[PDB]
């Protein structure tokens, strides 16, 4: 509800199955994205095209 | 840098990465290959869907407990329903297929267990009745979901006795068959390549399955002292090398 | 944000499931990263909708 | 080049003129075929149904307009007119939208030329000179809320200032977002069961922002934008039926009901000359 | 003489000189010849 | 002995022979083609199931009678339920085909009648409203049902008047579309090849149709006295070059 | 220039995929690294995400 | 034509083309291959 440092990180629980961790749609102009460096450079422009890298690092 | 362990199968669309495998086996040192003209009896073309057909599908989830006797999977049934793969099953009069088999289970440096993966070509199962009883159609089509032999013995059905294979034979002796270990000390995962094995060029996708994979707990699982006393262990297949001969309408099977 | 020009969603899930090791507890925290690959084109610039203003600032 | 060549009588098994039409073709058939002819030459190559021709002169596209008038007070500069804006667009005036819509998928570069005159309808001592100043705001760039805003810094956005009476004239790429713009689009944005039908959904181009840049005097002077676009670098494919009935829409094929015929009916026969 | 940068900026095009209404008037598969009959 | 007349069209698994034809219109003149790389975007590998997507299908038959109108079906459309050509529709995000059409009607050398069968690329519909009504999704996606231009206005629904072909345009000039006509006396089938026409490299096969092939009596039905008055018409139509990208979870479209 | 390199099935043991962000490096990872592709080019030059061409309006 | 003395008073640059994001995206000490392990 106000902008945290704990909003980066994507919690895990132990011994869960099958279930979902976290999900999101690809408006790289708008929603997570928006506030990234990409997120913020691509708002300078109108158009993009081009291969996206997502990449998880486990703590 | 390379290690036996560390592993990464990228086949269509889809990726799988281990960082703590065993090698991998494939089956009789023969890798996945299309039918080759001087083998082929059927004079249709056939089609071969590739990247949407040659992917990985992971099914459902398996839980191991203390408890636990084995899964039993029929192939191409277990895949029966997934994406593209299945349509084309459905539809055409004959296929055939090779697989990657890959059974992941991961634990922590102070859980012991070991699970035996093993694809046993042709693997006829017997009828828990004996005599000369058979096994019905679904029992031997259980689809994603396995066979679980833990599970009751229930009529018309196979028998679910581990020690004898589902078959006759002591459990002992299925290393014989291309197979795994799992041991949580060791490794994480199993990876099992298996080409295309029948005494036919090409044969029904649905009347006949041509490998079962099993995965077995043989030392049993010990966590660490109040841990939960259980894992999941899940199993991902990639069909590999797919041809489909003979489309028409669409078979029906029972249940 | 487009619809015509959606680029789809992306998910994770538990493939088997986190286990911690004894004497361990609670949630753990995956971080994740976005950056372009060099596949990436942006064109035809305009104003962010990032920052604004209502009056001039002074020294 | 000969327009016709001399041909004489004919008493052939060979009769360029039976065809089948059923097949789809117009077979090419010449006056020498059925007539005696004797040589003549074309003298014309045809240059001004070029399509580069057809489409390249200066069309009016859009006429808006906007006031310079005291804000002091106004709830909403936007329905003031203290600033308009248009949803670029090149179907809202029909005279250019037949010619384009004889082919459906264009390509080409634009040439804008937008004149400005101002207008005192009510008592002033003067006429004043005002700086008009349009901006082009692409989607997803903050638009203009007053006719003052921060939006009108324009740091990253084409803007031309130019005077009322005066006209400004530039010239943009061709900005669509696939190989040609669609002139006719049988597709929606997505499955959706009442999302729109048409290209409306896809000619998505933005708006482009006009206000005057001058603060008010005393009286209040009123400002009417015309908008010219000239296609320049044509390239057109596969021509369609020309438009028989009225528009009705920008963006919708859609016709009025109750239109009228559209044939002319004979004032006689059809034996009649 | 260009004055300007980019390409959009240049005057019109010239003419096409290109011409084949064959693609609208003949798109038969079996080549049709005028004078022999349409259908054998 | 060749004629104009007689032909064969082996598609996949399956044969056309027309002892009637009236040569073949090969839309702008190009074949299809698969998509070069050099007009590439998307980086997927795609997938040519080849013959078991690229065969006949005969849609559901359409009765002539001396009151039809004209009929109008749209592609991909028309195929989004005919065997595995359909289910790749529905599971791959983006596709692309071009089509044999082969429009059949018999008659005797006593019946008169003259249909128009033409492909419109890009064929937006007008509302019947007016104004800037739209037409909903179900209304511009009848599947192998089709429109029917002599069924009545519905709401939502396209206007099916004929002398404008449904958008603002005389019949009239509809011949300037890749079209050949069926005349009783000359004439039983009507066959066009459509080359993939698009603004894009490759799309979304579901919501955007990219042709609507349209049969039209324009001379109307004469049988001969005391003959029944109607004829079927029945329209055969097989996807070529077909190849399909981006696989995943399959659509869900409304209704 | 090509955008995308053509990429078929992988079972190595040699993972591009894997890496420890830990060290400060964005490693160069594309499509074709993880799924199979096909040749397509760039047909672009990033000319207007140029610093003269930002800044110069 | 530059119709002025004055370097300053020139036009717009023209495209750097210069391009090499490695300062940025791989400044590490010890070069890292692709697909060679992280951490040795
Ligand atoms: C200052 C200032 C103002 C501007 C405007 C930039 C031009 C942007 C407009 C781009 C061209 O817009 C269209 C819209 C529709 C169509 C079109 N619709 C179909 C009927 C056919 O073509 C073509 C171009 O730039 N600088």
């Amino acid at each position: 509800t106000k902008d945290e440092v704990n909003s980066y990180l994507i919690p895990l629980n132990a011994n869960r199955q099958n279930e979902q961790v976290f999900g999101t749609n690809l408006f790289i102009g708008d929603g997570v994205f928006k506030t990234t460096l990409l997120g913020e450079i691509v708002q300078y422009y109108t158009h993009w095209s081009g291969s996206l890298r997502f990449s998880l690092m486990y703590t | 840098g390379y290690s036996d362990r560390v592993q990464q199968i990228t086949l269509g669309n889809s990726t799988i990465t281990t960082q703590e495998a065993a090698n991998a086996v494939v089956c009789y040192a023969e890798w996945p290959e299309y039918l080759p003209d001087v083998d082929a009896s059927d004079v249709n073309k056939t089609s071969k869907p590739d990247t949407s057909v040659c992917r990985f599908y992971t099914l459902d989830s398996k839980t191991w407990t203390t408890g636990s006797k084995g899964w039993c999977w029929k192939l191409p049934d277990a895949l029966k329903d997934m994406g593209v793969f299945g349509q084309n099953m459905f539809f055409h009069s004959l296929g055939r297929s090779g697989y990657t088999v890959h059974v992941q289970c991961n634990a922590t440096k102070f859980h012991s267990g070991c699970l035996l993966v093993v694809v046993i070509p042709e693997h006829q199962l017997a009828s828990h009745e004996g005599g000369n009883v058979s096994v019905k159609y679904t029992f031997t089509h259980p689809g994603e979901r396995g066979i679980d032999l833990s599970s009751a013995n229930e009529v018309g059905g196979p028998v679910k006795d581990v020690l004898y294979n589902m078959n006759g034979t002591l459990l002992g002796n299925l290393l014989i068959f291309p197979h795994q270990f799992i041991n949580l000390r060791t490794n994480n995962t199993a990876t099992i390549v298996i080409p295309y094995i029948n005494s036919v060029p090409i044969d029904s996708m649905t009347r006949h399955n041509n490998v079962s994979l099993m995965v077995i707990p043989i030392a049993p699982l010990t966590v660490p002292t109040g841990a939960t006393p259980s894992l999941p262990i899940t199993v991902t297949i990639a069909p590999m090398c797919t041809e489909f001969s003979g489309i028409r309408s669409k078979s029906i099977v029972p249940q | 944000p487009d619809t015509y020009t959606s680029a789809g969603f992306l998910s994770c899930w538990y493939q088997t499931s986190l286990i911690l090791p004894p004497e361990t507890t609670g949630q753990v925290y995956l971080l994740s990263f976005i950056s372009a690959c060099p596949d990436f084109k942006l064109r035809l610039m305009k104003d962010t909708q990032t920052i604004s203003q209502t009056v001039a600032l002074t020294e | 080049t000969v327009a016709s060549i001399s041909s004489g009588p004919k008493h052939t098994q060979k009769v360029p003129i039976l065809t089948a039409n059923e097949t789809g073709a117009t077979m090419p058939v010449l006056p020498s075929d059925s007539i005696e002819t004797r040589t003549t030459y074309m003298h014309f190559n045809g240059s001004e149904t070029d399509v580069e021709c057809f489409l390249g002169r200066a069309a009016c596209v859009h006429v808006t307009e906007i006031q310079n008038k005291d804000a002091t007070g106004i709830d909403n500069h936007r329905e003031a007119k203290l600033f308009n804006d248009w949803k670029i667009n090149l179907s809202s005036l029909v005279q250019l939208r037949k010619k384009l819509e004889l082919f459906t998928y264009v390509r080409f570069d634009s040439e804008y030329t937008i004149l400005a005159t101002a207008s005192q309808p009510d008592s002033a001592n003067y006429s004043s000179n005002l700086v008009v100043q349009a901006m082009y705001v692409p989607p997803g760039a903050p638009n203009p809320k007053e006719w003052d805003d921060y939006t009108w810094q324009s740091a990253s956005n084409p803007s031309v200032f130019f005077k009322v009476g005066d006209t400004s004239r530039f010239s943009v790429p061709y900005v669509g977002l696939a190989s040609a713009y669609n002139c006719f689009y049988d597709g929606y944005s997505h499955d959706d069961a009442e999302t729109q039908y048409g290209i409306t959904v896809l000619n998505h181009m933005g708006g482009m922002a006009f206000r005057i840049v001058n603060e008010h005097d005393e009286h209040k002077t009123l400002v009417k934008i015309r908008v010219y676009h000239r296609a320049k670098h044509v390239e057109a494919w596969i021509p369609r039926a020309p438009r028989a009935l009225p528009y009705t829409s920008i963006g919708r094929t859609n016709y009025p009901k109750n239109t009228e015929p559209v044939i002319k009916k004979r004032k006689g026969d059809i034996k009649s000359y | 003489i260009n004055y300007y940068k980019d390409a959009a900026s240049t005057s019109s095009a010239g003419q096409s000189l290109s011409m084949d209404p064959s693609k609208f008037t003949e798109p038969v598969k079996d080549l049709m010849l005028k004078g022999a009959p349409a259908l054998n």
